[PDB]
């Protein structure tokens, strides 16, 4: 009797609920889940059909003796009760035959409490289109039963290919985000129908595992007594929980730890390759866990954020988890990397938010991380990091590090095998890891990342070997999960690209950008009255996926120019034809702002640099670009110079339209440019310093020119110049800069 | 216990990895390291190592200053409660911890050119200090060698990319007795002031309750005699000059080079402020 | 024991040293000349005084056909011998901006330049921003002591040097007539310790 059949209750729930909402059987929905029982390859046990059937306190109450105990329901029941966030104590549950539920409501948005206290209670809802790309919207929406019938035919088509068992969690949890990313939780109750029941099936498997975990280890009998003899509070006040979690430090200077040649490839392979650590390191955990990928609440750039059982067992594997991979890390990068995992403990009742009491959660895992952080090494590590220093000739000079260094070349292992591995690196690759590879991983198994090539073969029989993927399409004996990363790349050689370019200057354009005002939002930004642990975890999960799924989306559609380098909330890093990068800013901008429902702000930088310009240089330049531009202490970006910040608005309204008004009137004039452009620009930057004199020289000059250049754009210039004078600089040379040939 | 403040005319490269980005302040070997070539020019470098090894030339790094005010990394604390964004706070502030900028980082781009062959780019990050501010290094027990090493190292250079052309300074001592009662008291708390590493038989003892990054510290062995070529050192690894520590410890001047004709030595001796 | 190498540089000619990567506007300057980051008073680099002096005295010695000297002056990483560099270089920035307020003009100015395609006969401007001419530099150069017997032949070799610069430019388009410097003023002083003959020194390079 193992967790199999339990976190197969938690993750296929409320499946007879969502066909109750359009399927006409007005009986209990007990006999709808258990009719839909046999329908597969083979009727289960008792054990899971009593899990599935059961969570109704009527009937949970009415089925005592006919059957055995160890219920392994009354575990779903209360994990409904704490993943809910409120209580159900002796009330009917939801399309229980106890009133006329009309249930055709959709599913609210995520952003709409975010930040209630400063700017109002908005209210949002998710539309369907028939990723993919969409966005939600503040118009009401509604879902029709034959889109269901359709979807339900597709799943029971392509399910069968799975067994009920421990391995294929992962690839029905591959097949569950796919599709159960926009069905609702529930229908009515506001409190509930603000979250995907996606992650509620998620949460509800790793607290159900955590629980389950937690009375193997206490080792008690009669739940029926301890749980609703006593009305469900005595398991609340108990310590089973523990949330635990991951943070990198220092990953900045490992990804611009370069000074190489090979510098665009090194940036996009360090910042994969940190990634791609946190993903096997939290993986590994919960294999060596025995448990399930549903305890991952979030994995980030740098951080992962999880929910364990609190046994004692636990701790001894957690302690040798922490020596393992503190004495793998201190291998390989000396003191550059260092992952701080801490531990705290909630009792059951304490994350149910009645008392409160969550946002401390958050704070006390940031003590105890900062705690861990301060006191890294323990003595012997020290003194064995300072007696295995050696002194020799030669370094690497990415890596400025005087061991484990190839013969005949001066690159050290990791700072070849980053370059050699970004450098076969395309969209549709696979991600492999075994005991022989290429990446070094812990805990002695490396990583591959080879290609559909002559190397698939390892598939076959591939006992003790992980696959990370791009794209799912088989779910039969592939097994591949999938990692976001985002490496749209158009043409991959400058020249190239630029010489597709014929319209305006020979000249690479450079994005940086990063989200402002992130720090806060992400760790307290849901307020507190209306407070849920799987709404945040959809929060970081939805904040990644866009970047990573609708950039490279937005960037195939229309056929940009631009090579994406690495993208995150944290840091985006673009490099393309200048052109096609600030028409894109503007794209991704609004995108962005339609998304998060324009409440998290964005920041950017663009720059703009020759053909053959070194990518390091370029890097670091447009760095500080954007970093004048968060500077401003608002969202704002920097037009090829830190004299020159806009907010996105005036950007996009101001430095647009007059750009458009000067493109439509001096393509229609037969002889006015580009000469008379170019002495109104001087005149518009004499008049920074010389204020009367210039404009009374630009007076003159157009009135000169009014019946050349026009009657009213003249005039229009005129008072352009007076009212808002530093954007049509700006318009202007921009204007020069596309129209040069 | 004295001061020695540190003006600079001429913008400074305290490279900390690579040449192409800079430091604003230098560590307290770096500064050891200085003393010890020049006083090797002048040939008395062994008893200037026989008085730095007995404890009466014992300095802290080098830290910011602006007007009468002195400052100091910010020290971390297991502090269990925005000014999350200052790195130094002024030394005689940290009763009141329980606007400051000093100049700007520039990067200067160079070329090393070839006759009959293209030119190669190299660049080089600097710091300039504003025209009232510089650094100061703490000091006790003002020695006639070390104040005739600072005279004649002033005319050699402290930083890094000589001679070409940066690192130059003008020092004078100027000692004061506002701060020098700080470091008369005693406290439950005492923070680092200098990159140190205790020794072998003291770091448990040193390692209780403290707040520390480890720095790596190495580089190339910077002479004309040290074996032939440029041999790498020894890269000793010491705590971060922003440490705290419940209880003392004493550094030792580790020999990191021992392979050439003359040992190497690095500075990593204590240097502690007390605080309640 | 160290010996400071003073004078001035006084411009004949632009000078427009360096490169930064600061971003031209399209109307405007590209490729400023070097300055002080934080003063932004127009500069010379010591490593361009440096380069120019070790260029013309290695083109100097060995006459159409580096030496001891030579190394010996300006530092040396070859793989088999390592000597340290004699000479200490500064940055040299403006002095005279008092003096060039007198004559009521900045110390910088714009030159207006272009190349002419010899088939299709189209002109292709650019600016260079460049030093005016009649700025002058006081600067500094320190010598390492280190040995009374090469001193003489030490400060020959500088003074040739000075007069090989003083017949060629000192940074950036000096084909094109720029950069022509000239020094006056030069003086010796000593710092620490003491030298005897340092009026020879004077004598050798004062001349």
């Amino acid at each position: 009797m193992d967790k199999i059949n339990l976190v197969c209750g938690s993750l296929l729930h409320n499946i007879g609920k969502i066909i109750y909402r359009g399927t006409s059987e007005r009986a209990k929905h007990s006999k709808l889940g258990g009719d839909f029982i046999k329908s597969f390859e083979q009727f289960r046990n008792t054990e899971l059909t009593d899990c599935i059937r059961y969570h109704h306190a009527q009937e949970i109450t009415s089925v005592k003796s006919n059957k055995e105990k160890n219920s392994l329901f009354y575990i779903t029941y209360i994990a409904d009760n704490i993943s809910s966030g409120m209580d159900r104590r002796k009330d009917l549950e939801e399309g229980a035959e106890g009133f006329n539920w009309d249930k055709k409501v959709a599913l609210g948005s995520v952003f709409n409490v975010l930040n209630e206290k400063e700017k109002g209670r908005q209210n949002y809802s998710y539309p369907f289109v028939a990723e993919p790309l969409n966005f939600p919207t503040a118009t009401q929406n509604q879902y029709t039963t034959s889109y269901y019938d359709g979807l339900i035919t597709d799943m029971k088509t392509i399910l069968q290919r799975l067994k009920p068992d421990k391995e294929h969690i992962n690839s029905l949890l591959q097949m569950m985000e796919s599709l159960w990313s926009y069905v609702p939780s529930s229908t009515d109750k506001n409190q509930l129908v603000d979250i995907s029941l996606y992650d509620h099936s998620r949460t509800t498997a790793a607290i159900a595992s955590a629980i389950y975990d937690y009375f193997q280890a206490e080792n008690i009998t009669d739940y029926q007594k301890e749980l609703f003899d006593y009305n469900a509070t005595e398991f609340y006040d108990k310590n089973a929980f523990l949330m635990m979690n991951f943070d990198m430090s220092g990953v900045q200077n490992f990804i611009y730890n370069i000074s190489g040649s090979k510098a665009l490839k090194s940036l996009r392979a360090r910042s994969f390759y940190l990634d791609m650590l946190l993903e096997y390191i939290s993986d590994n955990l919960l294999e060596k866990l025995e448990l399930s990928r549903a305890n991952i609440l979030y994995v980030g750039g740098g951080h992962a954020y999880l929910l364990l059982a609190n046994t004692n067992k636990t701790k001894a594997i957690l302690s040798d988890f922490e020596h393992d991979l503190k004495t793998w890390f201190l291998d390989k990068f000396k003191i550059d990397l260092y992952v701080a995992m801490a531990y705290t403990e909630v009792s059951a009742n304490d994350l149910m938010n009645h008392n409160g009491h969550y946002r401390d959660i958050y704070r006390r895992l940031s003590q105890k991380t900062s705690a861990k952080k301060a006191n890294r090494y323990t003595a012997e590590e020290i003194l064995n990091l300072n007696h295995q220093g050696t002194e020799n000739a030669r370094e690497c000079r990415e890596c400025k590090r005087s061991d484990l260094l190839i013969e005949e070349d001066d690159i050290c292992e990791i700072c070849d095998s980053l370059q050699k591995v970004s450098r076969d690196l395309t969209r549709e690759n696979i991600f492999v890891i075994a005991n022989e590879g290429v990446l070094d991983m812990p805990f002695g198994k490396k990583m591959s990342a080879l290609s559909y090539s002559q190397a698939d073969k390892l598939k076959k029989s591939n006992a003790e070997v992980q696959i990370y993927a791009k794209n799912i399409s088989e779910i039969g004996q592939n097994l591949m999960t999938r990692i976001d990363m985002g490496d749209y790349t158009y043409r991959s050689d400058f020249h190239e690209m630029l010489e597709e370019v014929e319209v305006g200057i020979n000249r690479l354009g450079v994005l940086r950008a990063d989200v402002d005002n992130l720090g806060q939002a992400f760790i307290n930004g849901i307020p507190d009255d209306y407070l849920s642990i799987s709404r945040t975890a959809t929060f970081s999960r939805a904040m990644s996926r866009f970047f990573k799924n609708y950039l490279n989306q937005l960037l195939a559609e229309k056929s940009y120019k631009i090579n994406v380098i690495y993208a995150g909330g944290d840091d985006l890093f673009m490099i393309g034809a200048w052109q096609d990068i600030l028409d894109f800013s503007i794209v991704l901008k609004q995108k962005f702002a339609d998304f998060t429902q324009n409440k998290l702000s964005i920041s950017a930088g663009i720059g703009m640099f020759r053909e053959k310009y070194p990518v390091a240089r370029m890097a670091s330049l447009t760095g500080d670009l954007e970093d004048a531009a968060k500077d401003y202490t608002k969202n704002a970006v920097t037009l090829f110079d830190a004299t020159n910040v806009f907010s996105w608005d005036t950007l996009e309204n101001d430095i647009f339209v007059k750009l458009d008004a000067i493109t439509k009137n001096f393509e229609k004039l037969d002889e006015t440019g580009k000469a008379f452009i170019y002495r109104l620009i001087d005149l518009l930057r004499g008049v920074n310093e010389n204020q009367q004199i210039n404009i009374a020289r630009l007076a003159y000059t157009l009135s000169r020119m009014e019946e050349k250049i026009g009657k009213t754009f003249a005039q229009e210039l005129y008072n352009w110049a007076n009212a808002d004078r530093k954007t049509l600089i700006m318009a202007l040379e921009i204007y020069i800069l596309k129209t040069r040939e | 216990m004295k001061i020695i403040k540190l003006y600079f005319e001429s913008p400074v490269h305290f490279g900390e990895k690579r040449l192409s980005e800079s430091k604003i302040t230098f560590s307290a070997d770096t500064l050891f390291s200085a003393l010890m070539i020049e006083a090797v020019g002048l040939g008395k470098e062994d008893e200037f190592y026989q008085l730095a090894s007995n404890n009466l030339v014992k300095f802290s790094d080098a830290f910011p200053f602006i007007d009468q005010y002195y400052y100091i990394p910010k020290p971390m604390f297991n502090l269990k409660l925005a000014f999350k964004k200052l790195l130094y706070v002024p030394i005689d502030s940290l009763e009141d911890y329980l606007s400051f900028n000093l100049g700007k980082l520039a990067l200067s781009e160079k070329v090393q050119q070839h006759d009959f062959k293209d030119s190669e780019p190299y660049n080089v990050g600097t710091f300039t200090f504003k025209e009232n501010t510089g650094l100061y290094v703490l000091i006790e027990q003002t020695h006639p060698l070390l104040e005739e090493l600072l005279e004649n190292l002033q005319y050699s250079g402290i930083g890094g990319k000589r001679n070409s052309g940066y690192g130059k300074f003008k020092f004078e001592i100027l000692e004061d007795s506002d701060i020098e009662d700080l470091f008369s008291a005693k406290g439950n708390r005492k923070i680092l002031l200098s990159g140190a590493l205790p020794k072998d038989a003291e770091l448990e003892q040193a390692l209780k309750n403290a707040s520390y990054l480890l720095e790596r510290r190495g580089g190339f062995v910077q002479s004309d005699t040290y074996a032939t070529n440029l041999v790498k050192k020894q890269d000793l690894y010491v705590f971060k000059s922003g440490s705290t520590f419940e209880n003392s410890f004493d550094g030792d001047i580790y020999q990191v080079g021992k392979k050439g004709n003359h040992p190497v030595y690095k500075y990593a001796k204590s240097f502690f402020l007390e605080v309640s | 024991m160290k010996l400071v190498i003073e004078g001035t540089i006084v411009l004949k000619t632009g000078m427009h040293i360096g490169g930064s990567s600061d971003f031209s506007a399209i109307g405007a300057v590209a490729s400023p000349v070097v300055r002080d980051t934080l003063t932004r008073l127009p500069l010379i680099p010591g490593s361009s005084l440096k380069g120019k002096m070790r260029y013309l005295l290695a083109k100097e010695l060995n006459n159409g056909i580096d030496q001891d000297e030579i190394l010996r002056l300006f530092g040396s990483s070859e793989k088999d011998k390592i000597r340290r560099a004699r000479l200490k270089f500064n940055d040299i920035k403006l002095s005279n901006l008092a003096e060039l307020e007198t004559f009521n003009v900045s110390s910088t100015e714009v030159k207006f330049e272009n190349t002419i395609n010899r088939k299709t006969a189209v002109a292709n401007p650019r600016q260079i921003e460049r030093v005016i001419a009649g700025s002058k530099f006081d600067f500094e150069i320190f010598y390492n002591l280190d040995d009374i017997k090469e001193v003489e032949k030490d400060f020959e070799n500088i003074k040739q040097g000075f007069d090989l610069l003083e017949f060629d430019y000192l940074g950036g388009h000096g084909t094109r007539g720029s950069g022509r410097i000239a020094f006056e003023n030069l003086s010796v002083i000593t710092a620490v310790g003491n030298f005897e003959k340092i009026n020879t020194l004077n004598e050798i390079l004062g001349a």
